[PDB]
RNA sequence: GGGACCGCCAGUGGCGAAGGCGCCCGGCUGGAACGGGUCCGACGGUGAGCGCGGAAGGCCAGGGGAGCGAACCGGAUUAGAUACCCGGGUAGUCCUGGCUGUAAAGGAUGCGGGCUAGGUGUCGGGCGAGCUUCGAGCUCGCCCGGUGCCGUAGGGAAGCCGUUAAGCCCGCCGCCUGGGGAGUACGGCCGCAAGGCUGAAACUUAAAGGAAUUGGCGGGGGAGCACUACAAGGGGUGGAGCGUGCGGU
């Protein structure tokens, strides 16, 4: 690690928001180095706390502390969602992670839509009425 | 983590004759020569000008790295979903012009351009408009050098001009260069 | 209901054609 | 008007000229206008296209209202004049054009296959021609011994 | 690298006889509104039969197969699941050649014409303008056709319908005459099969059906109060013995 002349590293904080868990992973600008990867499960094991927003807040906060050591001080936030036969809407940890970043002191200059939306179409599981209980 | 980080080597983006150079953007890697094909997104912090403001995101791909300084060429432009969905509207038309450009500098360029119709009337004048959009973009591109053309194409100068000559046939609104993808780069390395 | 009547008829016919086919 | 036979909409609201008093805003005679019709027929124009010409150029309202009668055949206008000269065949121009289209269609369906829309149109044009012909043969516009089948059609066209 | 499809565009919108038809570009090709009736001169309307098209899936061959997913194999739910739910997964979905023919294939409104108050929007054409970015770009009216909303005379059991008639007339075709048995049986006919077309009787019944009115009801929607409601809070019964009443004995 020499040949820094940017004078302020920037990291594209990736947020994958499933209804089944929330994962928060941060990489530098390139994407070529992962500093942090923290998931809801690693925070707390209980299968319902896994997508829960409090669990997601703390996972994002942990990563955020690591990012500050690095001198990652600005973040782009890239929101996506599951998409191949799931709902394409982002889960609860999106809103939680944005809040953990806002408290954490990492300033957001862009908000980015890299979510799976096809222009070629994908069918999600149902039963001819969608999902039901 | 995994490293010191000192096993990881960091390299720094410079793009002579593309923007004249930059000093923003860093690429870490493990081992030398795993950064030769990596694509780096910068908004640009060397300018707060129109490239940053209204043409938000530019992608540059480090083609080669020499002596731990990274020589970089234009990989792409794009907008985002926020712009495309905002500007489009109902009871109108969306018009898009694809052309595959050959420039005389040894670069091949693909432009998608985004033109938005002035309200009512779906007419063959639309498709007529597409003929014109390809022809104009080609003439500007053909004359100039690739460094010159990229600066005009990403900037509003090209959009603003397409709208003036089209406007005469059939009025337009809200013309933009949705994306530019460098169909083929190399002309000085294989 | 509606499904019932038709499939019953199709069963009624296939048994009858079975009993026609193997006792001629 | 209005009738339906290959459309789900009505017919056009156009009507014949009612300047049923003879021209006097024209400044050409009957004689000059006949002269023009011989030259135009000979040139390669078909009898509908001549009459359109006459209305624009020579300024008549209708060609039914400057030249009826002058020969003793029904509905005296252009092709009756020509018919006595032998510049028009007996098979009405109407029928000549219908028949020409009916040939054109077999040749496309061949080369372009899987045409549903175009195939239904070939049935429909042909069908109409048999019904028109059935009346014409009787009227003497066509011979009695004539028949309309699609091979005879191709013959006429070629 | 590969298959498949085209979010935005997309609109109460446009096209086609109908089934139906949506990436973008070019060629080839069918139909339509319209203005100008230029042309034949009653050639017209309807139409039993006949003929033809016919979504999806299916059947047959070949190819293609990324995702999706009858069958299927687990898991949960549930008393058990036979089901909703989840993990895998085959035909199939895709393409071409071939074959069969069904639909709540609906506007549940047969086809052709004349005629019977209007108003507004909208699509495309004709026409006269205003605005103009000088392009029908934005708009208005007359006029012609089409799709929508509101509504007259009238009609309808009523709901509604009302120039797009379920209005007033005429010509022709198709069809019905209580419910179940039964769209079965039997025969013939078509289909490769699945099926399709035609199509009974014995027997049994005092109802079957349509619209609206009112009421109850709804793990249907919206809103609001209650201390004989719930929460908070305090005591108590169910334990034991006794007193008292009842069932049983």
């Amino acid at each position: 690690q020499v040949n820094i002349k940017k004078k302020e590293k920037w990291g594209i904080a990736h947020i994958y928001s499933s209804f089944n868990n929330t994962i928060i992973h941060i990489t530098d600008i390139t994407g070529a180095e992962t500093i942090s990867r923290w998931s809801g499960g690693m925070v707390v094991k209980a299968d319902r706390d896994e997508p829960s927003p409090y669990a997601a807040m703390l996972a994002a906060r942990r990563a955020a502390e690591e990012a500050l050591e690095k001198g990652i001080v600005g973040v782009h936030i890239r929101v996506r969602a599951p998409g191949g036969s799931k709902s394409k809407t982002p889960g609860p940890g999106a809103q939680a992670a944005i809040r953990a970043l806002a408290r954490a002191g990492l300033k957001i200059g862009r908000v980015e839509d890299v979510t799976p939306i096809p222009h070629d179409g994908t069918r999600p599981k149902g039963g001819r009425r969608g999902r039901r209980v | 983590t995994r490293d010191k980080w000192k096993l990881k080597q960091w390299y720094i983006i410079y793009a002579p004759d593309f923007f004249g150079g930059v000093e923003v953007g860093l690429t870490p890697a493990d081992d030398p020569e795993k950064v030769l094909n990596r694509v780096v997104e910068v908004t640009l912090k060397d300018v707060t000008g129109d490239f940053t403001k209204s043409h938000v995101k530019l992608y540059f791909q480090v083609y080669d790295v020499k002596g731990q300084n990274a020589y970089t060429k234009f990989k792409g432009m794009k907008l985002a979903r926020s712009y495309i969905r905002s500007l489009v509207r109902r009871k109108t038309t969306r018009i898009d012009g694809i052309f595959n450009i050959t420039t005389k500098d040894g670069y091949k360029l693909r432009v998608m351009a985004m033109a938005i119709a002035m309200r009512r009337i779906q007419t063959s004048q639309e498709r007529a408009i597409r003929k014109i959009m390809q022809e104009i973009i080609y003439k500007k591109a053909e004359e100039l050098n690739f460094k010159d053309f990229v600066l005009e194409s990403v900037n509003g100068k090209i959009a603003a001009e397409i709208a003036k000559e089209a406007k005469k046939i059939y009025p337009l609104r809200k013309a933009e260069i949705r994306k530019i993808k460098v169909l083929e780069e190399p002309q000085v390395i294989a | 209901m509606r499904w019932k009547w038709i499939k019953k008829r199709i069963r009624r016919l296939k048994r009858q054609r079975k009993k026609e086919r193997g006792l001629i | 008007m209005a009738r339906m036979h290959a459309r789900k909409r009505g017919k056009s609201g156009s009507k014949r000229p009612p300047r049923t008093a003879p021209p006097i805003w024209v400044e050409y005679t009957v004689e000059e206008i006949e002269n023009l019709v011989v030259k135009l027929r000979k040139e390669g124009y078909s009898t509908a296209m001549i009459g359109t010409i006459l209305r624009d150029q020579y300024g008549i309202p209708s060609v039914k209202l400057f030249k009826d009668p002058d020969n003793p055949n029904r509905n005296l206008t252009i092709t009756r004049i020509l018919e006595k000269h032998g510049l028009a065949p007996e098979i009405p121009e109407d029928l000549m054009f219908l028949i020409r289209r009916a040939v054109n269609l077999r040749k496309h369906l061949e080369q372009h296959p899987k045409d549903l829309h175009s195939m239904r149109g070939l049935q429909l044009i042909e069908s109409k021609i048999r019904r028109l012909v059935k009346y014409y043969k009787r009227k003497g516009k066509l011979p009695k011994n004539w028949r309309y089948d699609p091979e005879t059609a191709k013959l006429l066209v070629r």
